[PDB]
């Protein structure tokens, strides 16, 4: 039910998403 | 010719074992005659081969006297001497 | 004598030099014919040839290697596969893109060429020309990933590897 | 014109210098001020070319200093002779050499020590070794202990005979500049008159001594009956029964009927299978034969007369479109820089040794030694690691040339110019070689290791599995394995039994070769060797081509070639001289070497050696593991290191306890170098300051002021004990294994 | 003979366009036209980005919630009698 | 001679010597009173 | 940029400034020594912080201090 | 006894110990001729062996439950021999070499290069101090009361 569907967001899409915001802070100016 | 040395080796093969067992049993107790008592201070002014062949010492003149026996005068490989 | 190695546009300070691997004109005309080096046209054209070319060279790999290789249904895990690395390098060439290029700046391209002789920079070096490349490679290479499966396991076609 | 040309007493022999104590260098003879000094003296002990400018002082220095370790390598011959004939089971090894461990040393009954003379049979009571000097002592024809106290006997008096040599031409007779330059002569004395000239009378004696008493003992006649070696001199007769083809003298010879000789001069390949090695009838054919191409060979060069070569000439000569001026001024560097011969020549015999290791096993030379699996281990490590630290050697003399001697103004040279003036293209293209093969090596055993642990053994790399064949080495095996038939029609049999003859060699129960089969495993380490080889090349290259300078620092030259840094500028400039770029270089070469003889002795173990039975049954000592274990790392842990090292674990209380200490004592050292290798001189300093004041506050303060190891000794003592101890770990525990399961 | 000019900067430091081509487009019109038509929504590199992490993560949270048993082995599930524990523990 | 003793009298030298006959020593204690754990 | 400074326990005698590989100090008049002549240091933007001239400072302890400060492209060493 | 071992004069598990040596001892001599030198070298162990458990016994050394000798190092006037007087042994072998070490780091002080005779020693000094190190405590307790030991800095 729930694992199927969480695991994928916690391990991949989370961590891409706050990857990529990151990068861009970081070359910001 | 081979098959004339095999007779040769049949005929004293207990000989040269004994050969055997007593060169390696004076090459083992070369290292172990102050614990036994054989070569030691007063007398191994020279080396205990040395004394081998003047005292009689147990093991390393057994080697000497078995070492060259049935062999010829200049055909013993153990001892260039041997009969001389 | 005849030297073949030669100094960088005959200058020996600059830190490179010409051999027949970087000068030879085989070499060269092969280079300036490819979409990532055609300054004069849009970055949009260029970036769905690059997709095109670069999706429908990874959709074998995913297939054949992948861990349902064996299983009927390998040809369209494999496929998805090979989309979802497509998504993901766009997402790459986005960031990249975003980071790199402020919307008003001009190209960072060179302006002259070999000879000297003054040129339009690239238009692929500023914001909108990046945009532009990306977003032709997005599409391309879906399209690219879709057209290998359809030749693969939608016609079939007696490929000896498959 | 090539002559001799001496010096007369250029050097007065006393006993001043020795009061002395670094009276070679100017900073060092004044005396000690710290600690300090007590190091620098011992580490420039011998770089010559720091205490004087004068080419000649130099030559003549390294001359004399090769006559002392001739004398030094004299000496331990004559100690392995010596014990040999006086404390060794050699003359009962020869009547039964596959039941009796051979042995050479026995310890004196001390402190409980004489636990060490093991049974090693033959009543005697020993030491077990592993050098192969009986199996070679029986090759040459030694029967009896006399012969090996001559041997001893001629060899203390020969160094004698270079230790007196080397004062004599340090002291009385010195050659000059010129003498030492005189390459074409050198080469020419060296291929004709040394390599030549040994290996005819090699051969001679394998003809004249080797073959009868080698027929004889193979005959299974006692050895105290085989006629001795001068016996088949002075009555021709008793050779002419083994082979009478020496009834004929020398007239075939000199008549070109060379075939008269096929009965001791053979061409036959394989092993004998009585003995287990090579055919010595095919041995003293290779020997005479290679003492004919050297004689030839060492006739190339021009000296005093018209005829020969001039090595400046061929060198000029050669050059093309993409190498300039080519050769030209490389005979100038090669005669006026000790460093740049030394590196070469250290990398040739580095490499000469690694193929004389790989060699000896696959063709074994000896009799009896095959089937003596400690012996074989044993030399094929040993060869391995000697010629591993040669080659390292090799790039560190490289990087002082490049230091020191170089010097574009009087000494260019196209080549090495040009080499210079693309380093990043190299360098990089190397870095890239690197990663991509660590990649396809190793990530391949991380993929092995997660499948498996996932419950996944269909997507491994394995055999039953996602297959890698080695397809080229397997068709160079078949390729070999066909040479009798159709490309070497004369020879019988393959140069080995490893190319896949479909035959096994079997001596007293026991395997002695049979063919290798290479699967995905043998893929897998062959790809890890290359990887590793490569980053030592990149280590050591880096180093040798980017000592003078950098864009780091332009002036790389001007600190010499072994400095600690230049400061933390730059970000930090820590090991930047060439001689870090050894230091790091070692531990990678002591990282292959370990895989290769790891790889070696897995292998040995479960697929070639083991016994057979009198049924046709072959059983293996691992049972042929290495297959479908060696794919993964959890493999190497489990079922090698794991599994073998239940020997040297359990050593304790018997013969071989010596090696569990060995154990315990090396992994001790190798921790203990990381004391040094972790931490730097500034905390140490600062703790010693403390230790002194305790001094000072007794009275005992030393006036040689303590200060702490230099940042570059630190180096050097860290990387010599990480090195001994990892190669006393394998010592000990290879030898517990194979001495007590083989 | 002279490869220094303050005038140009970029000659002199090497800014040259070594394989860049000037030639005009090479691709035929309407295949261009259709391109630009369709590849249009997808230039705006804001967009962009949300859309394709947004929608790569809701499309693989979907495929995972949309898997069977055939397709991943966790999700089909132990089909073996378990094991019992080293001293009688389930 | 002069010279030969000074160098004799070095570090190395004088510790070689010192060490070899604190060798010997403790050997010949430990051969003639062997396997001593304490003092009687 | 880092930072150099230089205290008046100098005694000028100009081994600082020699051992300088990016010409960062040189050599000023003075009157607190015999040499009269003290080191400054006007160009510390150029400093890469090798430290070769405390290597060649006599004075103890040191008259010419370098502190590792703010990294630059030039105090860094970079060449590309 | 103390701490509940026994002493090995008592303890069986001493005497199974000896018996187990002198068997595994036995079982290399079948391997030899009674009269080889081997079998003499054997026996002599053998002999070393039973000396060597007899005199542990008759020291009256306390074995645990394994058959081992332990050590008692508390004080106990029993057990002195085991830590005590080896100790004052080893203290006063150590502080001769202490004491002689500091002579001559003393003597040698007061010279033009004193350095030189910590690389190269003065033997015939070394000689004049080695054997005063036989008194030693006698002369390090003296100069602690007049002050010549501590430097006071
Ligand atoms: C928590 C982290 C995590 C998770 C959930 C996964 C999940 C997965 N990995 Mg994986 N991986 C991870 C971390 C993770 N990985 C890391 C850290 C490494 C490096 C060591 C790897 C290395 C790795 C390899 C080498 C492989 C996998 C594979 C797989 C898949 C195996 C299932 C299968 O057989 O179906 C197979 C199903 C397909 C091939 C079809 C997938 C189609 C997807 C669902 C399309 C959607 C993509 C989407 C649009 C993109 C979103 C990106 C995001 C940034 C927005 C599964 C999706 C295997 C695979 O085949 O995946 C490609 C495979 O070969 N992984
Ligand atoms: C892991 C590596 C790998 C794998 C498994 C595949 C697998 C495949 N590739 Mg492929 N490819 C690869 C790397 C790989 N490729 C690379 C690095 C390139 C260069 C960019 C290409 C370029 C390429 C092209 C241009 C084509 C393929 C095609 C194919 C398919 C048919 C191949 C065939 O039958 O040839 C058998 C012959 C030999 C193996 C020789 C197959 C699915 C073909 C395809 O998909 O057709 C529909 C096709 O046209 N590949
Ligand atoms: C590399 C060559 C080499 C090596 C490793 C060995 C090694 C060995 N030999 Mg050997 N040997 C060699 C060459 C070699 N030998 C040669 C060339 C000969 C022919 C001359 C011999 C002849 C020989 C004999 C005849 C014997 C050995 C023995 C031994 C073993 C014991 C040695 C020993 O305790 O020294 C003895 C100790 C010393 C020599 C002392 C070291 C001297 C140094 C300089 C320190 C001096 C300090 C001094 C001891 C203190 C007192 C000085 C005084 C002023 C107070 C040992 C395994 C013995 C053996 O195996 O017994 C079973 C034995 O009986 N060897
Ligand atoms: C046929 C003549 C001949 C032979 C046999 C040799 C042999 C050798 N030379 Mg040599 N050399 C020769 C001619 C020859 N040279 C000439 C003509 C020159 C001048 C161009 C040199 C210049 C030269 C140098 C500069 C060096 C050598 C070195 C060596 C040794 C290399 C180490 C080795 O392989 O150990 C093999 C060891 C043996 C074979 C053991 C036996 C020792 C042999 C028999 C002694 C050689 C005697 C010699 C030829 C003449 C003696 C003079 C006479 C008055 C007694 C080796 C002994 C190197 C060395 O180690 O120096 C000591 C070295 O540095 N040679
Ligand atoms: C350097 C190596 C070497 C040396 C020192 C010798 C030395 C000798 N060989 Mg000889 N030999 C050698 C290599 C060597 N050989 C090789 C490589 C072969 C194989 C081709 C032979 C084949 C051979 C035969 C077939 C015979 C000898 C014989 C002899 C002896 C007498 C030669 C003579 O005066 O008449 C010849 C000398 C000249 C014409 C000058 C002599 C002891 C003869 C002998 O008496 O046997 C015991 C004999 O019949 N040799
Ligand atoms: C025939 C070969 C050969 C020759 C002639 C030389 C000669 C030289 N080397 Mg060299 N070298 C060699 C092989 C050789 N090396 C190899 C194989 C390596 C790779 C490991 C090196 C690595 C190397 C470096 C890195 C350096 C040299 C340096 C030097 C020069 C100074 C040597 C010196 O004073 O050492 C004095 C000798 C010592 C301080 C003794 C060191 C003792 C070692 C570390 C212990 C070895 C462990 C031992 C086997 C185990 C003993 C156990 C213990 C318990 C007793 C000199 C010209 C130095 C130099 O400045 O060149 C100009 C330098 O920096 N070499
Ligand atoms: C086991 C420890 C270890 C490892 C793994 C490495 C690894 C490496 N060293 Mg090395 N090194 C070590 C210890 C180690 N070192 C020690 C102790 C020393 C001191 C002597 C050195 C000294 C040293 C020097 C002097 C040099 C190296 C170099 C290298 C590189 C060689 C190129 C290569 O193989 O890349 C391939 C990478 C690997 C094999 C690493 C493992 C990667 C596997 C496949 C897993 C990756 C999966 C995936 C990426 C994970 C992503 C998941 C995500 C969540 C992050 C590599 C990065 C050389 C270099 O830089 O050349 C390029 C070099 O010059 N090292
Ligand atoms: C700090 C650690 C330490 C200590 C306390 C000891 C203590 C001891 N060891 Mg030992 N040992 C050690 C480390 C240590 N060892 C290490 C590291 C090793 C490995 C090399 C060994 C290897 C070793 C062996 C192989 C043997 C010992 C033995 C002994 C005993 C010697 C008794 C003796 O000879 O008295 C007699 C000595 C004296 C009375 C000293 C006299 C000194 C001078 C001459 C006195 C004259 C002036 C007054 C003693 C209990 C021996 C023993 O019998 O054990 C039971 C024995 O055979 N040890
Ligand atoms: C004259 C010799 C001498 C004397 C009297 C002392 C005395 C002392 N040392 Mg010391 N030390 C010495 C030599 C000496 N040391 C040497 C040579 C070294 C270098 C290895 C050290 C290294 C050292 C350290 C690292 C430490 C001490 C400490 C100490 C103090 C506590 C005792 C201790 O830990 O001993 C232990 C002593 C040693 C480990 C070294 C002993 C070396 C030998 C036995 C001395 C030989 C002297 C000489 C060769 C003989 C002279 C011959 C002459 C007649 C010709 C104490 C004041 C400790 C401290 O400050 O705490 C208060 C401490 O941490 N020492
Ligand atoms: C690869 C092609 C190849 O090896 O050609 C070999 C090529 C031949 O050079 P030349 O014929 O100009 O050299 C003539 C003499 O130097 C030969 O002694 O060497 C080079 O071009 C330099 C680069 C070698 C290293 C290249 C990597």
């Amino acid at each position: 039910n729930l694992p199927s569907i969480f695991v994928p967001l916690v391990g991949l899409v989370f961590p891409a998403i706050a990857m990529a915001s990151l990068f861009l802070h970081v070359q910001k100016n | 010719v081979i098959d004339y040395y095999l007779e040769k080796s049949k005929a004293n093969k207990e000989l040269n074992d004994k050969k055997r067992l007593a060169t390696t049993d004076a090459n083992f107790a070369r290292a172990y005659t102050v614990e036994f008592g054989t070569c030691k201070f007063p007398e191994n002014f020279t080396g205990c081969q040395d004394l081998a062949k003047q005292k009689k010492v147990p093991f390393l003149s057994e080697d000497l006297d078995i070492e060259c026996e049935g062999k010829d005068i200049y055909k013993c490989g153990s001892n260039v001497f041997w009969k001389w | 004598t005849y030297q073949v190695i030669q100094p960088i546009n005959g200058d020996p300070f600059i830190g490179s030099l010409e051999t027949p691997i970087t000068s030879s004109p085989l070499i060269a005309w092969y280079l300036s014919n490819l979409p990532g080096y055609r300054t004069a046209v849009d970055p949009l054209l260029r970036g769905i040839e690059v997709g095109l070319a670069h999706g429908y060279l990874l959709v074998g790999p995913f297939v054949i290697t992948g861990p349902l290789r064996n299983a009927p249904n390998h040809g369209a895990v494999g496929s998805l596969g090979a989309a979802g690395l497509i998504v993901i390098l766009s997402i790459t060439l986005t960031m990249y893109g975003i980071a790199s290029f402020k919307e008003g700046d001009p190209s960072t391209a060179p302006s002259l060429t070999l000879t000297g002789r003054k040129k339009v920079p690239d238009p692929l070096q500023t914001a909108d020309g990046w945009a532009r490349f990306t977003g032709g490679f997005f599409f391309g290479g879906i399209s690219g990933v879709i057209w290998a499966y359809f030749l693969l396991y939608v016609l079939d076609l007696p490929y000896f590897v498959k | 014109e090539v002559k001799i040309l001496v010096d007369k007493d250029p050097v007065k022999t006393s006993f001043e210098e020795w009061a002395k104590p670094g009276h070679f260098s100017r900073t060092i003879a004044k005396g000690p001020d710290t600690t300090t000094w007590i190091w620098n003296l011992h580490a420039d002990a011998h770089d010559f070319d720091s205490h004087t400018s004068d080419l000649e002082e130099i030559s003549r220095k390294v001359f004399s200093a090769h006559f002392g370790q001739l004398s030094i390598i004299f000496l331990w011959l004559s100690g392995m002779y010596f014990h040999g004939a006086r404390f060794s089971n050699y003359e009962a090894w020869l009547s039964d050499p596959t039941h009796i461990g051979p042995s050479a040393q026995v310890v004196w009954p001390i402190v409980g020590q004489e636990i060490l003379n093991g049974d090693v049979g033959g009543g005697f009571r020993g030491i077990q070794i592993t050098s192969g000097f009986f199996q070679m002592w029986r090759a040459s024809g030694i029967t009896s202990e006399l012969q090996l106290y001559c041997t001893a006997i001629g060899a203390l008096i020969f160094a004698a005979l270079m230790l007196f040599a080397g004062w004599f031409h340090y002291h009385k007779a010195a050659p000059k500049l010129a003498w030492f330059q005189d390459v074409e002569s050198m080469l020419n004395h060296h291929l004709a008159g040394l390599l030549g000239l040994g290996s005819l009378g090699w051969a001679g004696h394998q003809v004249h001594v080797s073959l009868p008493i080698n027929q004889f003992l193979n005959a299974g006649v006692d050895p105290k009956e085989i006629p001795l070696p001068h016996e088949f001199i002075l009555n021709r007769d008793l050779l002419s029964q083994l082979y009478p083809s020496f009834a004929e003298g020398a007239t075939p010879f000199f008549t070109l009927n060379w075939s008269k000789y096929a009965e001791f001069l053979t061409f036959r390949g394989g092993l004998d299978p009585v003995t287990g090695g090579l055919w010595l009838t095919d041995i003293a054919h290779h020997h005479l034969a290679i003492a004919i191409l050297f004689l030839i060979a060492g006739h190339m060069y021009r000296t005093n007369w018209g005829i020969g070569h001039g090595l400046k000439d061929i060198l000029e000569a050669h050059k093309g479109p993409f190498t300039g001026q080519g050769h030209k001024g490389l005979y100038e560097i090669l005669t006026t820089s000790w460093h740049a011969q030394l590196s070469l020549n250290l990398a040739m015999l580095g490499s000469l040794t690694i193929v004389v290791a790989h060699h000896m096993y696959s063709m074994p030379p000896y009799p009896y030694l095959a089937t003596d699996y400690g012996t074989q281990l044993s030399l094929f490590t040993h060869h391995m690691w000697i010629g591993g630290f040669l080659i390292v050697g090799a790039a560190a003399h490289a990087a002082i040339f490049m230091v020191r001697d170089y010097d574009p103004t009087t000494r260019y040279n196209d080549l090495l110019d040009r080499v210079l003036r693309h380093r990043d293209a190299i360098i990089s293209h190397l870095n890239w070689a690197c990663i991509f093969l660590g990649f396809h090596s190793f990530g391949l055993y991380i993929h092995n290791d997660t499948m498996s642990a996932l419950g996944r053994p269909q997507d491994m790399f394995s055999d039953t599995a996602i297959q890698l064949q080695p397809v080229f080495a397997q068709w160079i095996q078949n390729t070999h394995a066909l040479a009798p038939g159709a490309t070497a029609p004369s020879a019988t049999a393959s140069t080995s039994l490893t190319w896949g003859g479909g035959d096994l060699v079997a001596v007293g129960g026991k395997v002695a070769l049979l063919p290798i089969p290479l699967g995905t495993a043998d893929f897998l380490v062959h790809h890890i060797h290359a990887f590793t080889i490569h980053v030592t090349v990149l280590i050591l290259l880096k180093g040798v081509l980017f000592a003078r300078s950098s864009r780091l620092i332009p002036d790389k030259a001007n600190l010499g070639f072994r400095f600690p840094c230049d400061g933390p500028g730059r970000g930090g400039t820590c090991q930047v001289s060439a001689w870090d770029h050894v230091f790091l270089g070692l531990f990678w070469m002591y990282n292959s070497i370990s895989v290769v003889i790891f790889h070696f002795s897995w292998k040995m173990q479960s697929d070639v050696w083991g016994s057979i039975s009198d049924q046709g049954v072959v059983t293996h000592i691992t049972g042929g593991n290495f297959a479908q274990s060696s794919i993964t790392i959890n493999g190497w842990l489990r079922d090698f290191l794991w599994a073998q090292a239940s020997q040297v674990i359990q050593s304790y209380g018997s013969s071989l306890s010596a090696y569990g200490l060995f154990f315990l004592g090396a992994h001790f050292v190798w921790a203990f170098s990381l004391m040094f290798l972790f931490s730097g001189r500034g905390y140490w300093q600062e703790l010693i300051e403390s230790i002194v004041w305790a001094h000072n506050k007794l009275k005992v303060a030393p006036a040689t002021q303590p200060r702490a190891l230099s940042i570059v000794q630190g180096r050097a003592v860290g990387v010599t004990h990480y090195l001994l101890g990892g190669i006393a770990t394998t010592w000990a525990f290879f030898l517990a294994r194979i001495i007590a399961v083989g | 003979s002279v490869y220094f000019d303050l005038e140009d900067i970029a000659n002199t430091t090497g800014q040259w366009d070594v394989y860049g081509s000037d030639a005009p487009s090479p691709y035929n019109g309407l295949q261009s036209k259709f391109f630009e038509t369709f590849a249009a929504p997808f230039t705006k590199r804001g967009l962009l980005l949300k859309f394709l992490l947004l929608g790569g993560g809701a499309t693989l949270a979907f495929v995972s919630s949309q898997a069977t048993g055939d397709d991943l082995p966790i999700v089909k599930g132990p089909q073996l009698p378990p094991q019992p524990g080293p001293r009688g523990k389930i | 001679m002069r010279d030969l003793k000074t160098y004799l009298s070095v570090a190395p030298v004088l510790s070689t010597l010192w060490f070899g006959a604190l060798a010997g020593l403790l050997i010949e204690i430990n051969r003639f009173f062997p396997d001593a754990l304490t003092f009687p | 940029s880092h930072s150099v400074k230089i205290y008046d326990t100098c005694i000028g005698c100009t081994q600082c400034v020699r051992a300088c590989p990016t010409d960062v100090l040189e050599m000023i008049p003075w009157d607190g020594c015999k040499a009269k002549q003290i080191a400054s240091a006007p160009r510390t933007e150029d400093c890469v912080g090798c430290k070769r001239c405390e290597s060649a400072c006599p004075t103890d302890f040191l008259s010419v201090r370098v502190y590792l400060w703010h990294e630059t492209t030039r105090s860094m060493g970079l060449a590309y | 006894d103390i701490s509940g071992l026994t002493p090995c004069k008592d303890s069986k598990q001493f005497a199974k110990r000896e018996k187990q040596q002198i068997k595994k001892l036995e079982s290399s001599l079948k391997l030899y001729a009674p009269e080889s030198a081997p079998a003499l070298a054997l026996n002599a162990q053998i002999e070393k062996t039973k000396r060597r458990f007899d005199n542990y016994g008759k020291y009256g050394l306390l074995c645990g439950s394994d058959g081992l000798p332990h050590l008692i190092v508390n004080g106990d006037q029993r057990h002195w021999g085991e830590f005590i007087t080896p100790g004052i042994l080893f203290l006063y072998i150590a502080g001769w070499i202490g004491w002689v070490g500091r002579s001559y780091l003393i003597a040698i002080s007061g010279e033009k290069k004193p350095a030189m005779k910590e690389i190269i020693i003065d033997v015939p000094l070394a000689s004049r101090i080695i054997f005063r190190g036989f008194i030693w405590p006698v002369a390090a307790y003296r100069e602690f009361l007049n002050g010549d030991l501590i430097a006071k800095d």
